[PDB]
């Protein structure tokens, strides 16, 4: 939904190991995408094709362990083991387990105030309310007088 | 951004103070003259110092 | 499995939030019948002014089947 | 954040040419002594060595696994510092709106220096008043003269330094057992054999450990024209 | 669209105020806590309470707006979007076609008629003895 | 229009019968032209000027809180005379709303 | 952290450019003016170099600031043409009955409209390629051919016209309005000669500026064509 | 117990969030593009559309569909030769999935399968496929 | 902006080009192309010239022919 669907960064693959898109001026090589789709297969067709991530089977015991320790993570790990995890499924897993940072007010050092001053907090609030009461009434009084 | 212009930097300490050979501190030009005349009046004016404060600003004849 | 060609999918809706964008009741998406009526009138006035040059200088003789205070006379 | 520009290519990964050529010393350097580039490759070499050894992952604890990948375990102190960093960064290009400040819960005004200019706009609705600007200096509980809103300055300071992501990592992360170069070699042979190099960082890293330009094709890899 | 707008056509940074509709609400949701139920009195404020990354939805919005910038494939838009992107280009091209195949023929015809009859075919012939082509746009006379 | 903060009757009830509005002086003091010392060089006169800023002054109330120098506009918030670089850290304009989110609280 | 803006402390092009301007007034030979104009072109290029180097700051608002500046400049160009149209139409009551030959409505208008429309189509294709991260070498040379024909046609028209600036206010306004459009066409040559492919693509203010400017010139000619030729 | 970790993104401008250590491990694992590979699964309708753009791929894609293979595109270009291995690979992967899924919780022993036919794995790292982007026909025929 | 579906209802693919076999009639192809790329650009682009052309060429009857037959003197 940004930049007309063109990602800012994406992977491109080449079949010839010694290929350089800047040095060579040949006209036979066809670049591939991150999933390996050749460039002459349009995206409206390739995006419909279902691509899933395949990890070596030696990773299955590890993926099983992750699911058991975190049951909410199990359905995503199962998809990965069974070769049913697409890129979208991976993204859902990634953002589901992202948490925000916590700020603790109890750790903030406070400006210095003596014990006697801390006991006068109610008094100062009381004075502030009376100032506002006097302020609001005077506005009506002055408005009538000067106008 | 790492390496960008810092949002805050502490001032380095000022350069060493200079003393004359006899030990008197060295003075520097100062455009705050003490005018010579017989007037000694002092006028004070209550001045706005924000919205909730004032300052008693004084003007001295000298 | 079954898939939909992205080219022929429908436009995504605006998100429903505290700040929701809505153009449905504005009626500014396309020119309406009133605009095309204005175009029709402009064509008619253009043709009419050229065809009938004396229309702007009408005759003053007034003849009414039911007089001048009858509705058909007014128009 | 909204005020940041596009991600660069380096924001994702660094080119292998930036790998330090003295890998043997890199893997022995303490974290506090590693620079940004050195720290990046220490974590990537050590992190990918553990991840590319499937048979050992299930028996590795999350604490050890996080250490190998270079991820910092969160605790209340580190979480507090990181949280205030992000809040400071967010406020660089975002509005400052929150609950009304009181003595129990003063408005927090993050700052790096000893002072930051703040404005009070009062409460909500009718209680909102004209902007009243004041200089919020450390060590004073500021009280708006009009609405009596309480402000306080929070300084991102620690031991002659201001809080940063790297500073938090160095202060709280503890270096574990020294990385063993045998693991690098063992994983290297696992994924790199007979001209197939599926573990390329290790291939370069192993080549640097053996000197430079020892493994097949590395001399041609390091020869450049300009 | 050609012109850059921070709100809608933000192609310089790609920032989007809301996440994609693909994600389930549990995974990611628009940053809206206007409907939060009243806080119990016994709860105590731990965080700042300031609008910012401490809120989960805003943190995920910032994270996604940075990590969406790398994707394996294109996110193909529908033909309606593609039409709108080059609306001016296509219309200018059709305007060129109209000039060549509509305006050109009748403009050529008028000049040929003017040659023979001294005035364009869409003009009243004069009887006042003045010579020359005369006006072209008759309705502006 | 703004007419001050709203006040409820209960908020005006004192906890003692002898309470009266505090008589704290909000006149910051007596001032004049900043008077430098001839012995101070350019660097130390700069320190002198930075220590004479009225906008860094405040009045401490009886509960330890301070009411600072305040102004309608931020023009009065920079050091006087204005330094070359003024707002190194972006001044924060604090807005207030009734919205809240659960993550900020703990039970 | 870092400051929101990387301040620019000093600059010396302003003095040079201002002095270059003064040299125009204090010349004793028109040859100095020709060489002075080259200096102005050089120093303006240096100023454009500073704008490109500012990309290193990675400031998101830089693109927006320059874009809105161009919008203001475009408005000033439009209002300048409005004044010429104002001048032309003020004396409208004195036109069409004086013994001068006004321009034909068949030849010049049609080919110029066709020619300038092709110019728009070329620039549109450039924009489309810029959207697709793609380049076509031939496009620039089509613009040069287009500009060559426009120069060749306008030069002949002025030389073969049988009426002069001093003949009537009508002729003065015709020549002046056409020259003002030409100058804006020449300014387009100044801009388009450097068109290249840059790999940072849609964060380059030059592409959007060129598309807007070329469109403005062409639409202005439509107004001119209706006023003078048709 | 799963500790929470800090996850940072970006090089010069760094954004930090709290994340799941296991998820991050998976995330970095999927970044090993040479080890973890995306594979394509086809359906009959999509295979037919491929022919509109590459006739040879359509025939090779049809073979993959007929055998229900999840196949990498590079391998697909050699499906004529790799088919016997790909069928063997499919069986071994299915065996491993069944064993690990069926194992009781807390049992993290490695599955028993023939890794020599599964690519990429330490037992078999794959073949050095030559590029097929060369012409064979003579234009004048 | 009001979200709305894609109005194109013609064929989405003709198949691989094989020496121009099994393809629709040319006129049908032109209609499909304009449907695919949008009739709104066609109408907008042609509107200005059609309006100007009709107004000018209508004078052949409105201004020339009618005037000769309609002059009361
Ligand atoms: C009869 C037959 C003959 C006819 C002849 C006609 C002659 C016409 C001559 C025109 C000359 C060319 C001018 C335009 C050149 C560029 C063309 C171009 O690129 O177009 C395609 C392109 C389409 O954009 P897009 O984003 O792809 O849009 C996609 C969709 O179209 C959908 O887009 P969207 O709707 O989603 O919106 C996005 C887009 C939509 O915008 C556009 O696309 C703009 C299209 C404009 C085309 C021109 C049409 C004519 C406009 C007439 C305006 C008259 C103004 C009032 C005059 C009063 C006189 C008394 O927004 C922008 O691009 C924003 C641009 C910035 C606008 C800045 C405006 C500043 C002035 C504001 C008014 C000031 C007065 C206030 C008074 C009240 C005070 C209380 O347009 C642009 O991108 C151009 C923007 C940059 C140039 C803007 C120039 C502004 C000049 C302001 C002058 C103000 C003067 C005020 C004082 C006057 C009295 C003293
Ligand atoms: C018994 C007796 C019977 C008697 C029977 C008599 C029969 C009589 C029949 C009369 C028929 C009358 C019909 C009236 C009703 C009409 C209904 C209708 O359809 O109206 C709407 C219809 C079309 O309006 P629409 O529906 O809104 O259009 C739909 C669009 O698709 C909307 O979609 P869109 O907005 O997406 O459209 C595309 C748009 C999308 O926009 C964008 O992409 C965004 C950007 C837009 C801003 C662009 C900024 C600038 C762009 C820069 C590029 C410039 C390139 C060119 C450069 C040139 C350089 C030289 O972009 C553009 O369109 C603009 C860009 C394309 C190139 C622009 C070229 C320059 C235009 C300005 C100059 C025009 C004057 C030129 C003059 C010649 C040359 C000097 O309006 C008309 O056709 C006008 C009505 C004309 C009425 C004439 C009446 C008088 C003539 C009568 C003739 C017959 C009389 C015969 C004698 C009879 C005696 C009895
Ligand atoms: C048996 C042979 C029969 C031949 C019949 C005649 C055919 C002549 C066709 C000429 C078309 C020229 C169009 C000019 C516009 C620009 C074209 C363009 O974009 O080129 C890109 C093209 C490649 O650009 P790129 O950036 O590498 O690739 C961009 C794309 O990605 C990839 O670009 P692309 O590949 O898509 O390009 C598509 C196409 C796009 O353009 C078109 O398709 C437009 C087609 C318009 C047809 C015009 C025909 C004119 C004929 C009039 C004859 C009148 C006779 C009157 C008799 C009167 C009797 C009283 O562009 C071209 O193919 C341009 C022509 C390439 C030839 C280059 C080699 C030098 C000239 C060789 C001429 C040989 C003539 C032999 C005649 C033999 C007769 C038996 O540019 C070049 O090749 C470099 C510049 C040279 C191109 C223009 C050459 C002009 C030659 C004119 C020959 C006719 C003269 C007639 C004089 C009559 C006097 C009375
Ligand atoms: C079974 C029923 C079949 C019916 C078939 C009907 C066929 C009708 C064919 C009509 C052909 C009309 C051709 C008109 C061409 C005029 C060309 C012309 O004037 O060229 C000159 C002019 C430039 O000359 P200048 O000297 O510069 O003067 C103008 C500017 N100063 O150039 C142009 O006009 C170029 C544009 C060419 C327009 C071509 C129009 C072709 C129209 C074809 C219509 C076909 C209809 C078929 C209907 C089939 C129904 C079953
Ligand atoms: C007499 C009438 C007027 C003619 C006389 C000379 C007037 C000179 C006034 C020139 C004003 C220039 C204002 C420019 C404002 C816009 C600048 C701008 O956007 O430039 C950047 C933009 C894109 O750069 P990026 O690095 O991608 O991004 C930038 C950072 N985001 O770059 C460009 O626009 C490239 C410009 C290249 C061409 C430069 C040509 C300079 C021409 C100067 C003409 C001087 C002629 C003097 C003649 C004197 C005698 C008559
Ligand atoms: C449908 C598309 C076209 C729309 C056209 C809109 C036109 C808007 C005009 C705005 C300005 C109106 C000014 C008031 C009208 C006055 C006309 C008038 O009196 O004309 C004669 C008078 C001269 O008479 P005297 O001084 O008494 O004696 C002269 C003896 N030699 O002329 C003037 O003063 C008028 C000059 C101003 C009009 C021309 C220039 C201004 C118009 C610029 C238009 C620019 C393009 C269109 C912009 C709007 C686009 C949406
Ligand atoms: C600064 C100068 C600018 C240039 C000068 C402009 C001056 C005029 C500007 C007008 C506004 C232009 C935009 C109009 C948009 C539009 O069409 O707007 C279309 C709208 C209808 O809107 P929708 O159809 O979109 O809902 O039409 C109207 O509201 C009015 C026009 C409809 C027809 C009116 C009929 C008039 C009848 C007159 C008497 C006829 C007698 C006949 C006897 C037989
Ligand atoms: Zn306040």
């Amino acid at each position: 939904a940004y930049n007309g669907g063109y990602p800012f960064h994406y992977v491109v693959q080449y079949d010839d190991p010694n290929y350089d898109c800047e040095a060579d001026f040949e006209f036979e090589e066809i670049p591939r995408d991150e999933f390996g789709v050749p460039a002459h297969i349009p995206p409206e067709l390739s995006t419909q094709i279902r691509h899933t991530y395949y990890v070596p089977p030696q990773y299955y015991p590890f993926l099983k362990k992750l699911g058991e320790d975190t049951p909410e993570l199990k359905p995503y790990t199962d998809k990965l083991i069974m070769g049913d995890m697409t890129y979208d499924d991976y993204e859902e897993m990634f953002y589901k387990f992202a948490k925000p940072l916590k700020i603790y007010r109890s750790r903030l050092p406070l400006p210095y105030r003596t014990d006697e001053e801390i006991s006068q907090e109610k008094y100062v609030n009381w004075c502030g309310r009376w100032y506002s009461y006097r302020q609001r009434l005077q506005g009506d009084y002055y408005s009538r007088h000067y106008f | 951004r790492i390496g960008g212009p810092p949002v805050f930097m502490q001032f380095p300490p000022p350069p060493p103070k200079e003393y004359l050979a006899d030990g008197t501190p060295k003075t520097y030009p100062l455009h705050q003259p003490v005018f010579d005349h017989g007037y000694t009046w002092e006028h004070w004016y209550m001045t706005n110092a924000g919205v909730f404060h004032t300052v008693y600003y004084g003007e001295f004849a000298k | 499995y079954k898939t939909e060609n992205p080219l022929y999918k429908d436009d995504e809706p605006f998100a429903k939030t505290c700040h929701t964008f809505d153009y449905t009741r504005e009626g500014t998406e396309k020119n309406g019948l009133g605009y095309y009526c204005l175009m029709g009138l402009w064509a008619s006035i253009f043709i009419w002014d050229s065809l009938y040059t004396g229309a702007t200088m009408p005759t003053g003789v007034h003849r009414y089947v039911w007089g001048p205070y009858f509705p058909t006379a007014w128009f | 954040y909204r005020h940041w520009h596009r991600m660069s290519e380096d924001d994702w990964a660094l080119p292998l040419d930036s790998m330090p050529e003295d890998v043997k010393t890199l893997m022995a350097t303490p974290q506090t002594e590693r620079g940004f580039v050195e720290d990046y490759w220490y974590n990537r070499i050590r992190g990918e060595a553990t991840l590319l050894d499937p048979e050992a992952l299930p028996s590795k604890s999350y604490i050890a696994l996080a250490r190998d990948m270079g991820l910092q375990i969160v605790d209340e102190p580190s979480s507090h510092m990181m949280g205030l960093i992000e809040l400071y960064e967010y406020l660089r290009g975002a509005s400052f709106v929150g609950p009304f400040g009181t003595i129990e819960n003063p408005v927090l005004v993050p700052a790096v220096g000893q002072e930051r200019v703040v404005a009070c706009t009062g409460g909500v609705g009718d209680e909102e008043h004209f902007t009243l600007w004041f200089r919020c200096r450390e060590g004073f509980m500021y009280r708006c003269g009009e609405c009596d809103q309480i402000f306080m300055l929070v300084r991102l300071y620690y031991e002659d330094r201001y809080w940063t992501q790297t500073l938090v990592r160095d202060t709280f992360m503890s270096d574990g057992d020294m990385f063993d170069l045998k693991t690098l070699e063992r994983v290297h042979k696992m994924w790199n054999k007979d001209e197939m190099v599926r573990w390329e960082v290790g291939y370069w890293a192993q080549d640097y450990v053996l000197g430079k330009g020892v493994l097949p094709g590395m001399v041609e890899e390091h020869t450049r024209v300009n | 669209k050609h012109f850059f707008t921070d709100g809608a056509n933000d192609y310089v940074t790609g920032w989007e105020n809301t996440p994609p509709l693909k994600f389930p609400a549990s995974v990611m949701k628009p940053c809206d806590y206007s409907m939060t139920k009243p806080i119990p009195k016994h709860w105590k404020l731990r965080g700042s309470g300031i609008h910012g990354p401490e809120n989960t939805d805003l943190m995920k919005l910032v994270l996604w707006n940075r990590l969406k910038q790398k994707r394996p494939q294109r996110e193909v838009p529908n033909i309606n979007y593609l039409k709108d992107s080059i609306r001016l280009e296509l219309s200018v091209n059709w305007w060129l076609m109209s000039c060549i195949f509509l305006w050109g023929p009748w403009l050529h015809w008028g000049q040929e008629y003017q040659k023979v009859h001294e005035q364009p075919p869409w003009a009243m012939k004069r009887i006042d003895g003045l010579r020359g082509e005369g006006y072209f746009t008759w309705f502006l006379e | 229009i703004y007419e001050g903060q709203t006040v409820q009757e209960s908020e005006l009830i004192p906890q003692e019968d002898d309470w009266v509005i505090e008589e704290t002086n909000f006149c910051l003091g007596r001032n004049c032209y900043v008077r430098f010392r001839e012995e101070d060089d350019l660097a130390r006169r700069a320190l002198h000027q930075m220590d004479s800023q009225l906008n860094k002054m405040h009045t401490r109330l009886r509960d330890g809180t301070v009411i600072p120098y305040m102004s309608f506009h931020p023009d009065e918030m920079v050091d006087r005379p204005a330094p070359i670089h003024t707002f190194s850290e972006k001044p924060l304009l604090k807005w207030t709303w009734d919205e809240t989110y659960e993550e900020a609280y703990d039970d | 952290f870092e400051l929101n803006i990387n301040i620019i402390n000093y600059n010396y092009l302003g003095i040079i450019i201002t002095v270059i301007i003064s040299i125009y007034i204090y010349n004793n030979s028109n040859i100095i003016s020709v060489y002075n104009s080259n200096l102005l072109l050089i120093n303006i290029n240096i100023w454009m170099k500073y704008n490109i180097l500012d990309m290193l700051n990675l400031n998101v608002l830089d693109y927006k600031i320059l874009l809105w500046i161009v919008v203001i400049i475009i408005s000033n160009e439009i209002l300048l043409f409005v004044s010429f149209y104002w001048i032309y139409y003020h004396n409208y009551i004195n036109y069409y009955h004086v013994n001068i030959l006004i321009l034909n409505s068949y030849n010049i208008v049609y080919n110029n409209i066709i020619l300038l429309t092709l110019l728009s189509t070329i620039v549109n294709i450039k924009f489309y390629n810029y959207i697709l991260s793609y380049y076509k070498y031939i496009l620039s040379y089509l613009i040069y051919y287009n500009n060559y024909m426009f120069n060749n046609k306008i030069i002949l028209e002025y030389k073969n016209n049988s009426n002069y600036t001093n003949d009537s206010v009508y002729m003065t306004s015709y020549f002046y309005i056409i020259l003002l459009h030409y100058i804006h066409i020449y300014d387009s040559i100044i801009l388009i000669v450097v068109y290249n492919y840059v790999n940072y693509k849609n964060i380059n203010n030059y592409y959007i500026n060129i598309n807007i400017y070329y469109h403005l010139i062409e639409v202005l000619y439509i107004v001119i064509s209706i006023l003078l030729y048709l | 117990q799963v500790p929470d970790v800090f996850a940072t993104f970006g090089w010069e401008r760094r954004l930090t969030v709290i994340h799941h250590p296991g998820v991050m491990a998976i995330s970095k694992l999927l970044d090993q593009r040479t080890v973890v590979k995306p594979r394509a699964t086809f359906n009959q309708e999509l295979v037919e559309e491929i022919g509109d753009y590459d006739e040879d791929l359509q025939r090779k894609a049809q073979v993959a569909l007929d055998n229900g293979l999840a196949i990498e595109w590079r391998v697909l270009d050699f499906i004529d030769d790799e088919l016997p291995r790909l069928l063997a690979e499919k069986r071994e992967i299915e065996k491993a999935r069944e064993q690990v899924m069926s194992k009781a919780p807390g049992d993290y022993t490695q599955p028993v399968f023939d890794s020599s036919v599964v690519v990429p794995t330490p037992a078999n790292l794959g073949r050095n496929y030559p590029t097929l982007n060369l012409p064979s026909g003579d234009p004048t025929e | 902006h009001i979200p709305h579906p894609v109005k194109y209802v013609g064929p989405r693919r003709y198949g691989r080009y094989v020496y121009g076999m099994n393809r629709p009639p040319v006129l049908r192809q032109v209609k499909d192309w304009i449907d695919w790329t949008g009739w709104n650009s066609v109408f907008g682009g042609f509107s200005f010239q059609v309006a100007f052309g009709l107004m000018i060429v209508s004078g052949v009857y409105l201004n020339n022919y009618r005037a000769t037959h309609t002059l009361y003197y």
